């Protein structure tokens, strides 16, 4: 059971990563392409990457 | 003027999002459980705070309208709620009480919607950013001593683009008045999405680890909280 | 791989107003700078291309978003602030910037998203009346926070000796006004400023471009476009009971896994396209090239 | 008592702030003083 639990809490704490900013304006990337021109884009992308 | 245990009263969706089966954790301005609630029989003009929760259970709509604002006068705007047995109007206009207003003057802001009111109903107040956030439910209950010992969430009743400034409020004419402050919460979504239940993470200790554990059950051992 | 899409999709709600940048732009006066005018703009169709057709303006600077991707954008709120300041003074408004205008008057966020446009006003503000008694702040005890008014006619007392609210030494009247003359030159002359700013994302979006609505597929891998909200994926019927104010539903990843239409008020449940990894099956190529 | 010797149009601060200047502790202090053309005061900045 604890090794169960490892592998899903490893891969639910992955999948959360997802939802954070890592100080970008925001955690979706097509906001961040559909909000602005690639010169900006890149800051956030890079940040987010 | 009497206080009151307010229990678990007090808990609003705080989001459009829909959950299901969820255990959901939230930092807002909540009324904190089993907190003190100031109980009139009668209505003086309070304080506003960050948030109001207001409670009612008379049965001759005798309570019918509230007022918001800073100095209550034609110096400033004034939100102003009146309710009447077809509708509720709501204006931001600066008026001039005595006692309905005996001067009004300079109206920005218009709204009419249904009205908004034993048959309990709970209400909850915010104003942040310039947006009036309104919350209602309306829930059967018993004769008591008020504010029965069951958990009903308050859905978003209204909310109002109205940049305003708010500090005072009072209502027109047995009623409770709570204050909310920021705190983080548990709720929990069940399969029809339906806040059925919450933690308040800063109640005890024992809700505290709930909060850490991400569960409403605690297993037995010693759990590392906060420091 | 991964299932390409096959289709896309626009749901925009029927509302078709359209926004009132008219009377926002097209005013007869614009308010001083101590006295920015604020307007809100909700429900309706935000086209900016009719900004086009008012003015050839010479800024049209936009933070946190591209100027030609408005048109494509769903916003929650705008606010609109117009006033009138000087040419040279123009760049003093944006975030993180420090001056008499920007600190004094109109000061703005530092996560401030939306944009700025300043046209040339010479040709209809250099008359009397306001247009050539255009006021501002000059003076005051602290840094005006970001979105606030001060309109306040206090003598800034400078010195020790208190004013009793009569001008004198170290007595100055802050709101001093413009001197807009046609005469002067590019680092005087007038402009008419407007500054939009967006909100998004939480509250239902109400403001949005001039976008089409289509039609609506279901169990196909298509993109999706709902009041601003894109993905990609398949769009099946839910079980889901919403709640009438409920929009959009997350899984325990917070991920959007359902939506409310727009138009047809329906829940709608979606999936990712399917993906995977793919193998190569082989014996050595000493044997065969077969896989 | 700066604030009091000219109504100056630039206090531009670099690696400190403005308001912050009254509760700090400096180990010694350079001040230079010139004239210039206004056009040419943003050039006086680092990396200028
Ligand atoms: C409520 O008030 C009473 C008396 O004013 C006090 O004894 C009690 O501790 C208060 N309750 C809380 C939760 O503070
Ligand atoms: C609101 O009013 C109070 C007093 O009436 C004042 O102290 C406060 O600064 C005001 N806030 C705004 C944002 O106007
Ligand atoms: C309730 O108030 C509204 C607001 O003016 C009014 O239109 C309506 O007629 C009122 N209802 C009754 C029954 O008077
Ligand atoms: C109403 O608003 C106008 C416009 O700002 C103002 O001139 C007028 O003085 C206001 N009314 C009162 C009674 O102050
Ligand atoms: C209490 O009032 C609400 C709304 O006014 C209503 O929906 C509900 O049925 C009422 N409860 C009872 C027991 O009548
Ligand atoms: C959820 O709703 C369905 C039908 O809407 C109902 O059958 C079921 O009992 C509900 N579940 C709970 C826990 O209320
Ligand atoms: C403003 O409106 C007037 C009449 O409505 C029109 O004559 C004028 O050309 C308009 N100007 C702009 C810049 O839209
Ligand atoms: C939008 O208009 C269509 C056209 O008939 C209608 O079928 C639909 O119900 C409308 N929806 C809303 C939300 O107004
Ligand atoms: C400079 O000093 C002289 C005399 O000491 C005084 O008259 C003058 O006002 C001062 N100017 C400033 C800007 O301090």
């Amino acid at each position: 059971q604890d090794v169960v639990n490892h592998n899903a809490q490893a891969l639910n704490t992955l999948v959360k990563q997802l939802s954070s900013k890592f100080g970008a304006i925001s955690s979706v990337l097509n906001d961040i392409l559909s909000r602005l021109d690639p010169p900006e884009a890149e800051v956030q992308i890079d940040r987010l990457i | 003027q009497s206080y009151t245990n307010s229990f678990t009263r007090g808990v609003y969706y705080p989001d459009k999002v829909f959950r299901s089966s969820v255990l959901h954790s939230t930092q807002d301005l909540f009324l904190p459980f089993f907190s003190n609630v100031t109980w009139f029989h009668a209505n003086p003009v309070l304080p506003f705070n960050d948030g109001v929760y207001f409670a009612s259970t008379e049965k001759f709509n005798i309570i019918r309208g509230w007022i918001f604002g800073t100095t209550l006068d034609s110096k400033t705007q004034s939100l102003l709620i009146v309710n009447n047995a077809t509708n509720a109007v709501i204006k931001v206009c600066e008026f001039q009480f005595k006692n309905v207003y005996s001067s009004a003057n300079n109206c920005t802001f218009e709204y009419v919607s249904q009205p908004f009111l034993k048959n309990l109903s709970e209400f909850v107040f915010k104003n942040i950013d310039g947006y009036f956030k309104i919350y209602s439910k309306h829930t059967p209950i018993n004769l008591g001593r008020g504010l029965p010992q069951g958990f009903s969430a308050l859905e978003p009743l209204v909310d109002l683009p109205i940049g305003i400034n708010i500090t005072r409020f009072q209502t027109l004419l047995a009623y409770y008045v709570g204050y909310l402050q920021p705190r983080t919460f548990l709720l929990k979504y069940n399969e029809n999405g339906t806040i059925t239940d919450a933690v308040d993470c800063a109640l005890d200790p024992l809700s505290e680890t709930k909060c850490t554990l991400k569960s409403f059950t605690v297993e037995k051992g010693i759990y590392q909280t906060s420091n | 791989f991964r299932v390409q899409p096959t289709e896309s999709i626009v749901r925009f709600p029927n509302i078709t107003n359209l926004c009132p940048f008219d009377e926002v732009f097209n005013a007869t006066r614009f308010a001083s700078v101590y006295a920015w005018n604020r307007k809100r703009i909700s429900n309706c169709v935000a086209d900016y291309s009719v900004l086009y057709n008012f003015a050839p303006f010479f800024a049209f600077k936009c933070y946190g978003v591209s100027p030609t991707k408005l048109n494509d954008l769903c916003f929650t709120n705008v606010y609109a602030d117009s006033f009138v300041i000087r040419g040279n003074e123009v760049s003093q408004i944006a975030p993180g910037q420090t001056g008499t205008i920007a600190d004094y008057n109109y000061k703005l966020p530092d996560d401030f998203t939306g944009c700025v446009i300043a046209w040339n006003s010479n040709k209809l503000d250099s008359n009397g009346g306001g247009n050539y008694n255009y006021m501002y702040r000059l003076f005051r005890k602290s840094k005006l926070k970001p979105f606030e008014r001060d309109i306040s006619t206090e003598i800034y007392q400078a010195g020790n000796t208190p004013c009793k609210g009569v001008a004198g030494f170290n007595c100055y009247f802050p709101l001093q006004s413009y001197g807009f003359r046609p005469t002067y030159g590019v680092g005087h002359q007038p402009y008419r400023v407007v500054v939009l700013s967006f909100e998004l994302l939480h509250a239902p979006a109400t403001v949005c471009g001039p976008k089409k609505s289509t039609n609506l597929v279901k169990n196909k891998c298509v993109n999706f476009n709902f009041n601003g909200l894109t993905g990609t994926g398949v769009l099946t019927e839910s079980n889901k009971k919403f709640l009438p104010f409920q929009q959009f539903g997350r899984d325990i990843a917070d991920t959007t896994d359902a939506v409310r239409d727009p138009q047809t008020l329906e829940i709608l449940d979606i999936t990712p396209c399917s993906f995977g990894g793919v193998s190569v099956i082989t014996p050595g190529t000493n044997t065969s090239n077969q896989v």
